[PDB]
């Protein structure tokens, strides 16, 4: 199986530097060109750079020249993208891509998020979302947990350590006017279960090394 | 059951005769002959019979009767380069080489773009590309995609550049 | 730079029905040897883009044959003969006939289903959050279609505006519905100055608005 | 004021067909979605179908999908509900309503008085 794994992204202040890496496996890495493609918040796609087999020839998008440098290390099966003088318009998810005989970008990694921002890393507070009252006549009850005031993206939320998936809705984060992010995760359950089964949301904000397990019960 | 240019004969699957078995209509092709070194229009029936009979000096250029132009010109460059190709993929009337993808939906050999070239173990060539004084090493797929793009270059010698 | 302009930007297709997406190029993608380097990609939600069609009409490896492509010059078209739920995502055209490589802005493909009104739930702020000096009140609109809805917050019948932010999920892969969360944020002091908190919900599947509410001081 | 008036109600056998219409006056419907609701006697009023602006599609309730079709004639300021394969459970008073929100949130501010559809049962 062809596999490409980007990393070494993350938060960087404006004008700072970042060197992305992309580890290849499942094919002879030095037999292929490689490329970087990025996707900004508007979800457009934009080619960044291409490199030939040994790095003796490089190609660059015009908005990026003199600032990024594509390189590779075929002994370590790794593609790189040094990025200097980073601007807010460089904020995007960056993918490394390998061509095939069918297309220029045939195989893609999952991508690494690059956030260019002056704001500081901050972990979230996790608060319960429970009804004012335990049940009422309703045959279904909703509960959740609010993951508030963190930076940068992303957080992941699971319920009962992944054992609960049916009925789970984890919303996209919203940027609040303070500049920090906030999201909520919710689950609907039969109201009969609110005495027999427990419900715990597992929040993970890896940029701040934050892990929180929050059990949600109705006061 | 039988292949192009072939006909069923007594449970055998033999080649067709271009001068006996093509009295019907077939579409015009533009073809090149290595021996006479001229190109000419030919019926598809006769051409496919010739390729069944191993007339390796006869090459496909383009569909329809011959029209001069870049596509015809590139067809002639393909023929001179075809001895250097290890891939010989059948594709409609055409035979695609290391620098081309067979487009099945159209039965046309389509030139790869240079970054699509799988180096693998292809034969290397030292070249200079026009308006520059810096040698570069290219494999045969790369060289073919460059000629197809009609880009200035000169080969200097087989093998990688010594510098 | 060749600009690829896709049309429509959004379309909704019932499963089993066909779909058609067009891509108009600002410059002809046919070159002087008869070749045309147009490609189509799909980015499913939360995943990286994947190839569907190469060279106008050739099918990528592992792509189902209900996908097809056609066109020439400047006008190109992707067609899905029988849409399935797994085809939801954003579809991009891409050209490599004229450097730099460029993508289209993308076309969102929604799975059309029958109308479902939202189930509404309201969550008061947690006692933990109130001790920190802020109150977030959340209104959940769960499992509804079509996507358009209106949330209206009221605090002692005073209509709120500019206080709230909302977020809606991707289309659920199993029942093709959406969910929406809306968070009303106040200071603890403003929150304790009022009694009745309500979110009024309207949706084209509702004959009249649904209102969920609680009285502060009863939780 | 904005007046809506439904017509076309009558009795039909199971399997039969009916075409309701709803003519608007006092405002041009062309910029607004138009929706059909129905209410059996002593039951709750439930959504049936919505015709949005031309090109923005039509959407249907689960109980009538594939059987009912909604359409518009903006020149006539009228919308129609083509009812096919009728069943006894379709018996109800049928109302049209205008969505005053051009962004389609379902702000149903004006309603017709309704027209009765009866399906022969037995």
């Amino acid at each position: 199986e062809v596999q490409l794994v980007e990393s070494d992204g993350g938060l960087v202040q404006p004008g700072g530097s970042l060197k992305l890496s992309c580890a290849a496996s499942g094919f002879t890495f030095s037999d292929y060109y490689m490329a970087w493609v990025r996707q900004g918040p508007g979800k457009g796609l934009e080619w960044v750079a291409t490199i030939n087999y040994d790095g003796s020839s490089t190609y660059y998008r015009e908005s990026v020249k003199g600032r990024f440098t594509i390189s590779r290390d075929n002994a370590k099966n790794t593609l790189y993208l040094q990025m200097n003088s980073l601007r807010a318009e460089d904020t995007a998810t960056y993918y490394c891509a390998r061509p095939s005989t069918e297309a220029l970008f045939a195989y893609w990694g999952h991508g690494t998020l690059v956030t260019v921002s002056s704001a500081s890393t901050k972990g979230p507070s996790v608060f319960p979302l429970a009804p004012c009252s335990r049940s009422t006549s309703e045959s279904t009850a909703a509960l959740g947990c609010l993951v508030k005031d963190y930076f940068p993206e992303p957080v992941t939320v699971s319920w009962n350590s992944g054992a609960l998936t049916s009925g789970v809705h984890t919303f996209p984060a919203v940027l609040q006017s303070s500049g920090l992010y906030s999201l909520s995760s919710v689950v609907t359950v039969p109201s009969s279960s609110l005495g027999t089964k427990t419900y715990t949301c597992n929040v993970d904000h890896k940029p701040s090394n934050t892990k929180v397990d929050k059990r949600v019960e109705s006061s | 059951h039988c292949q192009l240019g072939q006909k069923q004969s007594g449970s055998e699957c033999i080649c067709m005769s271009p001068e006996e078995d093509c009295s019907h209509h077939s579409e015009d092709l533009c073809v090149f002959d290595t021996d006479s070194n001229d190109y000419f229009t030919s019926p598809a029936c006769k051409f496919l019979a010739e390729k069944c009979l191993n007339n390796q000096q006869l090459h496909f250029l383009h569909i329809g009767s011959c029209q001069d132009g870049r596509q015809l010109e590139w067809g002639l460059e393909r023929t001179r380069l075809s001895s250097a190709s290890t891939k010989k993929e059948s594709c409609g009337y055409d035979t695609c080489y290391d620098w081309e993808k067979c487009s099945a939906s159209t039965s046309k050999c389509v030139c790869l773009l240079p970054p699509q070239c799988f180096k693998g173990g292809n034969q290397l060539y030292c070249v200079k590309m026009g308006s520059s004084t810096s040698e570069k090493t290219l494999n045969i797929c790369e060289v073919g995609t460059i000629r197809c793009a009609n880009r200035k270059m000169e080969i200097l010698h087989p093998g990688k550049c010594l510098a | 730079d060749v600009v690829l302009t896709q049309t429509p930007s959004t379309l909704s297709v019932t499963p089993g029905q066909p779909a058609s997406i067009s891509c108009r190029s600002s410059q002809s993608l046919l070159n002087d040897v008869g070749n045309t380097y147009l490609y189509w990609y799909l980015q499913k939600p939360g995943q990286s883009p994947q190839l569907l069609i190469y060279l106008v009409s050739d099918l990528g490896s592992g792509v189902p044959n209900r996908f097809s492509g056609s066109g020439s010059g400047t006008d190109f078209t992707l067609k899905i003969s029988r849409v399935e739920a797994e085809d939801v995502g954003i579809y991009y055209c891409m050209q490599a006939s004229h450097a730099p490589y460029t993508f289209g802005q993308g076309t969102n493909l929604e799975i059309k289903r029958t109308v479902a009104a939202p189930s509404v739930f309201i969550f008061p702020p947690s006692d933990e959050q109130l001790k920190s000096g802020t109150a977030s009140v959340v209104c959940l609109l769960n499992n509804f279609y079509p996507r358009e809805a209106k949330v209206q917050w009221k605090v002692d019948n005073a209509l709120q505006s500019g206080n709230s932010q909302e977020s809606v999920t991707e289309q659920d892969s199993k029942d093709s519905t959406y969910s929406l969360s809306s968070t009303l944020t106040l200071s603890k002091a403003d929150y304790e100055k009022h009694k009745v908190y309500a979110c009024e919900v309207t949706h084209q599947g509702l004959s009249s608005p649904v209102t969920k509410s609680f009285n502060r001081g009863e939780c | 004021q904005v007046q809506l008036q439904e017509s076309g109600g009558g009795l039909v056998q199971p399997g039969g067909s009916l075409r309701l219409s709803c003519a608007a006056s006092g405002r041009t419907i062309s910029r607004y979605a138009m929706s059909w609701f129905r209410q059996a006697p002593g039951k709750e009023r439930e959504f049936v179908a919505v015709a949005r602006r031309s090109g923005d599609g039509a959407f249907y309730a689960d109980s009538v999908q594939g059987r009912f079709t909604v359409s518009r004639d903006d020149a006539k300021n009228t919308v129609y509900l083509q009812m096919n394969s009728l069943k006894p459970e379709d018996t109800a008073v049928y109302y049209c309503a205008i969505d005053s929100d051009t962004f389609y949130s379902g702000s149903y501010d004006y309603w017709g008085q309704g027209t009765q559809v009866t399906v022969s049962s037995e």
